[PDB]
RNA sequence: AAGCGUGUUACCUAUACUCUACCGUCAGGGUUGAUAUGAUGCCCUGACGAGUAGGCAGGCGUGGAGGUCAGUGACGAAGCCUAGACCGUAAGGUCGGGUCGAACGGCCUCUAGUGCAGAUCUUGGUGGUAGUAGCAAAUAUUCAAAUGAGAACUUUGAAG
RNA sequence: ACUAAUCGAACCAUCUAGUAGCUGGUUCCUGCCGAAGUUUCCCUCAGGAUAGCAGAAGCUCGUAUCAGUUUUAUGAGGUA
RNA sequence: GACGUAAGUCAAGGAUGCUGGCAUAAUGGUUAUAUGCCGCCCGUCUUGAAACACGGACCAAGGAGUCUAACGUCUAUGCGAGUGUUUGGGUGUAAAACCCAUACGCGUAAUGAAAGUGAACGUAGGUUGGGGCCUCGCAAGAGGUGCACAAUCGACCGAU
RNA sequence: AAAUAUUGGCGAGAGACCGAUAGCGAACAAGUACAGUGAUGGAAAGAUGAAAAGAACUUUGAAAAGAGAGUGAAAAAGUACGUGAAAUUGUUGAAAGGGAAGGGCAUUUGAUCAGACAGGCCAGCAUCAGUUUUGGUGGCA
């Protein structure tokens, strides 16, 4: 017998493989696979990380969002870098000549980036071009701005959204949410 | 198809042994096996026959022969661990016996030469045996366990 | 489908993974939303604030179609103009030709001011602005012009 | 005869039968396990049948291996025959069950021709 | 003392400890200029393995469906029987013999009225009990002949 | 008491698969993990909700904010 | 690593060498039996079942988490500030397949009981961290930029 | 009037439905046989063979029937009819049995059975490596 101080037989809780069978994207982690187990470059082990995400753990990344990273100094030449979608954004007018690398484009995205004069390349092509991810800037689009994410952590004083079906006056504004009415959260 | 089939196949190449570090060394025999020991056969057709150990072969073998004139045991080898190494020995430093071997005991009536090389040896071996007494008949004589012999003590 | 749900992986075993003493049972706790304010409290107050009780003041025959007004922000304004069409009005910012946007006919009741469009003169015609978006629109060169 | 194997070793050469499968008609032989809560045979009490688990597993290098070191597979006709043309050492034939005795007759002769072991060439025969 | 108190050794044996093998699980890794074509593949290294209620995962089996094997079959399909053989830890799979007579499988997927030892479960069938308990109220039967394969029991005669 | 072997409200059919916090049963294998009978509230005490214990999915990172342990220093306590 | 001047040898990252018998029921498997030791009847409720608790005489067949409306989390897929062809219409090899207009649902705006109002002071803010990237470095590191995310102080919108 | 409804009636076409304890209660002389005063309740029950070719004829028996013979691809299809399981039973053979029987580990005995000669089976010895056990003796503090 061996006194146990962790659990034994633990799975790590990291996806070690995309539970999407999209025969593509297999190839994108083969390839990824190899170039992280082949360069020491950091850029190569969390691009393999992030082709193993769920959807929800790759929210899609404005060309607002890109365009405002292509802002800070010294990051006007990079190749932006999107492991996921990148969607379009009419709400910006002036988008800069530069190089997005994704895996999903928007027929909006990538009419927005062609006509600025830059290129939507894949990241197989973000491979050939930039083997160790010289010059990248990989970019995440927000992830706890989801519809979901309101009502995780419900209870008194949190703050946080009801899950609820019809709103308004006659739905949950009454005791138990204002001092006239019982109590307040 | 009865059974689909292997979607790859096992290679059928016969991969060769790996360099093995074992070494053939001379065998070290007992300190009382020494030529010309009296020795009691424990096994084998001479089960208990007192013969005389005349050399140590290459296969690893004893080559005996308590003479066959005495006792009918002929030229013949006997592995070390199935015989008992008495006290007795018999002067052997007059015996031509370089001629036997391995390849002289090679399986594949009597051999005629056989007979010849038994009536050589037995002659300088019997002429030491009759110098000290009694020795003949010891050789002829079977030994056996009997009642009240304990072999863990009885010293040979 | 079937084959991959759980009932399947249960038969051999007793209780169906629903346990041995719970022993699963009609309605334990009641039917519906029973004992939202004695038994099943605790859960009502922690999840659902709110619940019980009355709020302001009624409403009889309510027609959905009297409060119709759907909002539109000022970055979203300039979407309104065909995206072909959009370009030669980007350039050129000038007045003596500026784009009318009917923001009715698109579906919209009034205009908020979510604010940056570029300094481009637009005649707006909107139901309803809110202050601020006629402040944006104004010192772009443009004018809110209200209809009905 | 086939390649060179090791050992084989089967781990466990005895049926694993079912608890009370001999007391009662009505259960048969084949195993399930036992999850009654008072269960001698769950509870592993001494003296009582040995359930399956993995510790019984085969060796790998020799599992599925007949005790002739061929791994079987069933064939039903000379095309599937013929898979086996290059993999006689690894692989030995046996005929389905309900292949008919002309075609028998032809599968031997043509696994004959190609070295093929046939585990099973005395179905369906006048003799 | 083979009892009690105490002391000294030797010895016995747990699924415990040490070493090794094999199975599985987990973790960390290697592996693409023919990896000398399985990259959810091959391989290296280390640790770990009890389990009700329960959760998850990988598989076995059944009815029907799309595709494929130009799959099996009246020269025998399916079924059933078989202290005969083989494979799998197992769910099971495969084969030989007998019986039989017309349809039935492997693989990739789809689908469910899909797996039984229990529910004083349902329907049907069969046991031990067992040639047993019993066939004992109503007073009562007997003889001969006939008929018949066969008469305690039918018919007739006689008697009671 | 009797009211067709039915009577402290007959029988037949339907509503009706009436409800049941209660009893019984709940059908293949292997692998990994693995409990609770405790908190609060309830016409609550054979029940449920709630928190706790457990599994699964993982996510962000890569040796740390750490620890059913000690030491050093400084508090607190009113039991033997 | 060891020995040897060296070649090379070795017990140094896991057994080799020599020899005999049999080549079949000899070993082995399966089965019946015998012997040594062990082994209480399963399922169930239960703190506790072999129980003098309950169900079960036996066998075959049937037999119990399903479907639907609405929905939470998670995952896969398409498209993406949009999305949803299938109410309908067109068409057809005709309940299939293929094509499509206008609406509508949800989303893109909130807040208030309501009348109403309605989201940039700023490089869409400041501070502390933050993967990755860039520059200087043999490297350790230093500096710059810092998405997601976490904390905090602000700013804007609605209510008071 | 039309677009709408339709577990009844009539005529059709279909099915990832059920396949004789299922599917309607009813595949069949089924709302039948039967039960109840009555209202009502309400089954079980499909399959020889391609064709009856449904076994002429002989023999034993009172007869049923048996034994032959014959028909048939088959009578291991004989209307007690496709196949023909289990419970339970008869015969034969084998085994064991002092107040249960059954089972687990291992082996004896009896029975039965698979494969291999271009290494298969069981062993013996020597020199080593790994893990141990039991001795003998040496040199030091
Ligand atoms: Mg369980
Ligand atoms: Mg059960
Ligand atoms: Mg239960
Ligand atoms: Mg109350
Ligand atoms: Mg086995
Ligand atoms: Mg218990
Ligand atoms: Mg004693
Ligand atoms: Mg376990
Ligand atoms: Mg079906
Ligand atoms: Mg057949
Ligand atoms: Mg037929
Ligand atoms: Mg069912
Ligand atoms: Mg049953
Ligand atoms: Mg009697
Ligand atoms: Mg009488
Ligand atoms: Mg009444
Ligand atoms: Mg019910
Ligand atoms: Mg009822
Ligand atoms: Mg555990
Ligand atoms: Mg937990
Ligand atoms: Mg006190
Ligand atoms: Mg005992
Ligand atoms: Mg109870
Ligand atoms: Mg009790
Ligand atoms: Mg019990
Ligand atoms: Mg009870
Ligand atoms: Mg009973
Ligand atoms: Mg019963
Ligand atoms: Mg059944
Ligand atoms: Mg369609
Ligand atoms: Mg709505
Ligand atoms: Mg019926
Ligand atoms: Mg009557
Ligand atoms: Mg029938
Ligand atoms: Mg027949
Ligand atoms: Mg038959
Ligand atoms: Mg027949
Ligand atoms: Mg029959
Ligand atoms: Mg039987
Ligand atoms: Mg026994
Ligand atoms: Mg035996």
């Amino acid at each position: 017998g061996i006194d146990h101080t962790s659990k034994q037989h633990k799975r790590s809780g990291h996806r070690t493989a995309p539970k999407s069978d999209n025969v593509y994207l297999k190839l994108l982690v083969k390839l990824y696979t190899f170039l992280a187990r082949r360069t020491d470059a950091p850029f190569n082990k969390v691009v393999l990380k992030a082709l193993f995400l769920s959807k929800i753990n790759r929210p899609p990344v404005s060309v607002s969002r890109i365009a405002r990273a292509l802002k800070q100094e010294g990051a006007a030449n990079k190749t932006v870098v999107v492991v996921g979608t990148v969607t379009d954004d009419a709400r910006i007018f002036e988008f800069p000549k530069t190089t997005v690398a994704a895996l999903r484009f928007t027929a909006g995205a990538r009419a927005k980036i062609v006509k600025a004069g830059g290129e939507c390349i894949t990241l197989d092509q973000l491979a050939v071009r930039a083997p160790k991810g010289q010059n990248t800037l990989i970019l995440r689009g927000p992830r706890n701005s989801r519809e979901a994410v309101r009502h995780f952590g419900m209870g008194p004083h949190k703050g946080k959204a009801p899950r609820i079906l019809s709103t308004g006056r006659k739905f949950e504004r009454a005791r138990g949410r204002r001092r006239s009415k019982g109590f307040k959260v | 198809s009865a059974q689909k089939a292997p979607k790859w196949y096992p290679s059928e190449d016969v991969a060769a042994l790996k360099k093995t570090r074992k070494a053939a060394r001379p065998q070290k025999l007992r300190a009382s096996l020494v030529p010309g020991t009296v020795l009691i056969l424990l096994a084998g057709r001479f089960r208990g026959k007192r013969v005389v150990y005349l050399k140590h072969l290459e296969d690893n073998t004893l080559l005996i022969s308590g003479p066959f004139k005495v006792n009918g045991v002929p030229l013949r080898r006997v592995n070390a661990r199935y015989v008992i190494a008495t006290s007795t020995k018999v002067s052997v430093e007059g015996v031509n016996v370089e001629k036997f071997n391995v390849e002289y005991f090679a399986k594949e009536e009597i051999k005629a030469e056989r007979v010849e090389d038994q009536k050589v040896v037995d002659k300088a071996l019997i002429a030491e045996i009759k110098k000290t007494p009694l020795l003949k008949q010891y050789l002829s004589a079977s030994f056996s366990l009997k009642n009240g012999d304990k072999p863990h003590m009885l010293k040979f | 489908p079937s084959r991959f749900t759980k009932t399947r992986k249960h038969r051999g075993h007793v209780s169906a993974g629903k346990g041995r003493i719970g022993k699963h049972r009609k309605h334990p706790g009641g039917r519906g939303m029973a004992g939202g304010q004695h038994h099943h409290r605790i859960n009502m107050d922690k999840y659902h604030p709110g619940y019980f009780g009355k709020v302001g003041m009624r409403y009889f025959h309510k027609q959905q179609a009297h409060f119709w007004k759907p909002v539109l922000n000022l970055d979203k304004l300039w979407t309104l103009i065909p995206e072909d069409k959009r370009d030669q009005y980007l350039k050129s910012a000038s007045k003596e030709t500026a784009p009318v946007i009917d923001t009715l006919a698109a579906g919209y009741g009034k205009i908020l001011g979510k604010g940056r469009i570029p300094n481009v003169p637009v005649i707006v015609k909107a139901r309803f602005v809110s202050k601020l978006a006629e402040e944006k629109i104004r010192a772009a060169g443009g004018v809110v012009e209200l209809i009905a | 005869a086939s390649l060179p194997h090791p050992k084989i070793v089967k781990k466990h050469t005895k049926k694993f039968k079912r608890h009370h499968s001999d007391r009662y008609h009505r259960v048969a032989e084949n195993w399930r396990k036992q999850k009654g809560i008072d269960s001698v045979v769950r509870r592993r009490f001494r003296g009582n049948i040995s359930q399956p688990k993995i510790g019984y597993g085969s060796n790998k290098k020799t599992k599925f291996l007949s005790p002739s070191g061929h791994k079987t597979f069933l064939v039903a006709n000379v095309k599937d025959l013929e898979t086996l043309t290059m993999h006689t050492k690894t692989y030995a034939a046996e005929i389905a069950h309900n292949i008919s005795a002309k075609n028998r007759v032809v599968i031997l002769a043509r696994a004959k021709a190609l070295g093929i072991k046939v585990t099973n060439p005395k179905g369906r025969l006048a003799l």
